[PDB]
């Protein structure tokens, strides 16, 4: 099945994105324009948080040859591993390749163990680095982002071949669009400023998740649960300031809540921006739950808010099947329907 | 008597027309040397009164001039703004009678003054880069293992903080040290840009180099408090930190 | 009787089709730039759907002697078949013939007997090959999307002659284009090295393309030559009918679409069977600007009911009567909001949306007509 | 030409969608607002032909 968590969250401008000149990113939805933050800015902020740093089982290294000068000790394997690296295919333009690798944390020392090794030849030896940096797969955070790495051939030996270096990824995030229009900045020609309210929409595909993982269940289920903990405890770049309210459904086929705002919710008091913005959910929610989701498999849903302070309901209608919280009872409530999955267990798990 | 006014810039629009002028933003040296040559020398206007001729900086005058880039003005079209001032009357009729492509609207001026008082509220931003002059051991070559020599390179190393500290603070309370020397004391700030600036310079049969030029910026924001007015004339237009040329030495004069 | 099915979808910021270059696909329609989501990836979205894969009988293939020799046991017949293949019309100048064969249908058994066939000599086995690939006349995507191919004339010995390849689909899909002017916007991404070293640290620097749009799609299926494509069989006709409508309902295009999750669902349909195929373009030749207290979808929706009122009292012929069905999530945006019932009705739910329109085409329902599966 | 022959002229837009022109008026002597209909005018231009019993010709 197919998880999708939409969370809004309130984020002040002082911790969000940018683009190369300095401004923050900014899309054209329903006719008006959004602040926006981009799918691979809130990829990294999960990937670099404390929640997912017992996770954090991939690297996306540039210079594999530093690595692999990191635990042999001896000082003369560096330039043998950029021949090396080189012959597989990545070329030596400085210190790193050209290409970048997306590695795993185990596969690094049977690369150091290849290039110390001197019983072979520079072919035989980038024939063995290619069979170890093509199966290096078994992390999470390449289960979830995904992996697309593809070598140089006209720098690279004939014989030398290449087996299926491509993982798909299994993490659908879309770009955050603020509900309301962006807030212009006070124009100089003439705590601070008020956060801006985000919509944000992630879905998880559990299948492509556990053959990504190579089957393992229970690091898969670890890896959700920080997942969710992590979006609900982030902040890009910089510094609680906790979700205003998540809903979290499984269903077979993805659906994105994002034309709720194709209205801008236009508000002159301050205050009343997040509620109306809960309420147009609600609204959009109601429709797409009676215009689209009727026989075949319906589909149920749990809703959070910080101690239920905002409910999605209408209260009267019964679109969420339970409204908790606590955000590790979230956690609890999300990863049980998966079947079994206790949270105080699945942590022993990489 | 102030200079002020607005360069307009797109930074938008359909990615697969040219813009000039989104690289003619992302580098110091570009925006550097078009700005300079906004104030032109007046024997050039009697000689030449068309911009028409190859430049040469020593036939131009030499000011400290200085700007701010900016962007972000709502309502449904982002723009990016150029905020300028110095002492000397400029012209945009001359400056950019050849790039009507860079701009995205004609630009404005009107006249501006500035005032102070003592123990009176400010709004400003600011930009300075965050250097701290250090004496450093070298570290060269990096060719598989590490090699020193006993020589202290001296340099000005970005600003690092303890791991006990957010970035937040540390700011603020680089700003709070800043302060009782310029002539002024805050109460709170906001940091909401620190990252890194690039560019590069060329330099005089001869050739060309590339050497990316380094900044740790800081863009503040946010409410300020004045100890005495005669200690901020002399601010304006001169800047308070470092890269005083590149444009990170603006005070706005937003008493509010 | 023609079946004629328009959408008005709102896709959040995306880049669902590309080019070479990366850009989305622009179009000028009225003078002005739209966003274009071009029907062959509509139609593969379509073909590579979950509701319909219960008909994906049709495959586009290069590697013919390679499914051959999958269905074909463990006895080696890639050398015969590829020489079959060469002698029959399809060149080979690598692993792989230069000629896309849309003999689509899973009668793949029967070529491989033919190349296993060791009884007869290559020409008569070429001759009973292309016999059968001409024949393939079935699945519901060959009656939707036809075949062309021609074998080659620089190529395959005069002994061996050819029947007729060309099965003349019956299902036309316009581009879907934005209501609006098309606002393509720049998105900056690093790959942020994550080992530490001497300088700031990107593993790459570069720009992507994307926008957001509100499309109109326009299909049209021929009932009646769909029905002589499947040589009869209109229970396979009807679930291709229905499984098309929900299939195009609910799919997107996956450009893209992991990085930009835009799976959002369209706010309205309007379905209608008429002789003659009209398509409400022109509908949004003027661009939908917003208006300070209503949205672009309601707009759109606004534009496309006082084009088709206009059609259908400028266009009306007393001896050929048209009719329509609105379907919006929940009766979010009625059509007619000024002054007309415009649709014969209004329907809130896609299910009994594909009923009506299977008890229109002819009095069929949902349940039976699963069972041909083929 | 102003005299003589007069060119009669039928315009036709579906539902009056588009008048023929927002400046002064009767430059064409009927806006139709139907295609039957206008096929009708024709033919009754043409010498009185109802669409009906012209069907039977062919």
């Amino acid at each position: 099945m197919l998880i999708e968590i939409h969370m809004i969250q309130n984020h002040s401008p002082a911790n969000l994105n940018r683009d190369d000149l300095g401004a923050p990113k900014t899309c054209y939805f329903g006719g008006v324009l959004r602040s926006r933050i981009s799918s691979q800015c809130i990829k990294r902020s999960i990937r670099t948080s404390n929640d997912f740093k017992a996770l954090l089982g991939g690297v996306r290294t540039r210079r594999l040859a530093d690595l692999i000068q990191q635990e042999a000790g001896e000082t003369e394997c560096w330039k043998k591993a950029q021949e090396i690296l080189n012959k597989c295919g990545f070329k030596n333009k400085d210190d790193n390749t050209k290409m970048l690798v997306f590695m795993s944390k185990d596969k690094i020392k049977d690369l150091a163990r290849i290039v110390l090794d001197n019983s072979l030849g520079l072919t035989e030896a980038a024939q063995q680095v290619a069979n170890v940096i093509a199966q290096a797969t078994l992390a999470p955070d390449i289960a979830l982002c995904g992996r697309m790495l593809e070598p140089n051939d006209k720098d690279k030996d004939k014989k030398v071949k290449w087996s299926n270096t491509t993982v798909e990824a299994a993490l659908q995030v879309a770009h955050a669009i603020s509900t309301h229009i962006a807030r212009p900045e006070i124009d100089y020609f003439v705590s601070m400023f008020a956060s801006a309210c985000f919509y944000k929409y992630f879905s998880i595909d559990w299948e492509q998740l556990v053959k990504n993982l190579k089957g393992d269940t229970n690091l898969a289920a670890h890896t959700v649960g920080a997942f969710l903990l992590a979006a609900a405890k982030t902040n890009p770049s910089g510094k609680h300031n906790y979700p205003d309210g998540i809903l979290v459904e499984f269903k077979n086929s993805p659906i994105s809540y994002a034309n709720a705002f194709v209205r801008p919710v236009s508000v002159v008091k301050e205050s009343d921006l997040v509620e109306q913005s809960i309420g147009q959910l609600s609204n959009y929610v109601n429709d797409i739950r009676l215009g689209y989701y009727d026989e075949q498999s319906p589909v149920i849903g749990f809703w959070f808010s910080p101690n239920n302070r905002y409910p999605l309901g209408y209260k009267h209608s019964k679109l969420a099947s339970r409204n908790i919280g606590n955000l590790n009872e979230l956690v609890g409530a999300v990863l049980d329907y998966i079947g079994g999955f206790k949270w105080e267990e699945v942590q022993k798990s990489k | 008597m102030i200079y002020l006014s607005r360069l307009l810039i797109d930074t938008g629009g359909n990615p697969d027309r040219p813009r000039p002028g989104r690289k003619w933003l992302d580098n110091i040296y570009n925006v550097h040397r078009r700005l300079s040559m906004a104030f032109p020398s007046g024997l050039r206007r009697e000689q030449d009164p068309h911009f028409l001729k190859p430049f040469s900086p020593n036939d131009f005058q030499k000011t400290p001039f200085l700007f701010r880039v900016d962007n972000n003005i709502d309502g449904n079209d982002k723009r990016a703004i150029i905020i300028v001032q110095s002492v000397l009357e400029p012209d945009w009729d001359y400056c950019f009678q050849n790039a009507l492509d860079f701009l995205a609207a004609p630009p404005e001026t009107k006249e501006y003054n500035p005032e102070f008082k003592a123990g009176q509220l400010l709004r400003f931003r600011l930009r300075v880069n965050a250097s701290v002059r250090r004496h450093i051991p070298e570290m060269v070559q990096q060719d598989g293992q590490t090699i020193e020599t006993g020589k202290i390179l001296h340099k000005r190393v970005s600003l690092t903080w303890d791991a006990s500290s957010t970035p937040d603070q540390a700011l603020a309370d680089w700003l709070a040290a800043k302060s009782p020397k310029l002539g002024f004391t805050l109460q709170r700030c906001e940091l909401l840009q620190l990252g890194w600036v690039y560019g590069s310079k060329p330099e005089p049969w001869r050739e060309h180099k590339y050497n990316p030029l380094r900044f740790r910026a800081a863009l503040l924001e946010g409410v300020l408090e004045v100890d005495d007015p005669k200690l901020f004339l002399k601010t304006l237009s001169s800047g308070i930190g470092k890269a005083k040329s590149f444009g990170f030495g603006l005070l706005s004069v937003l008493p509010i």
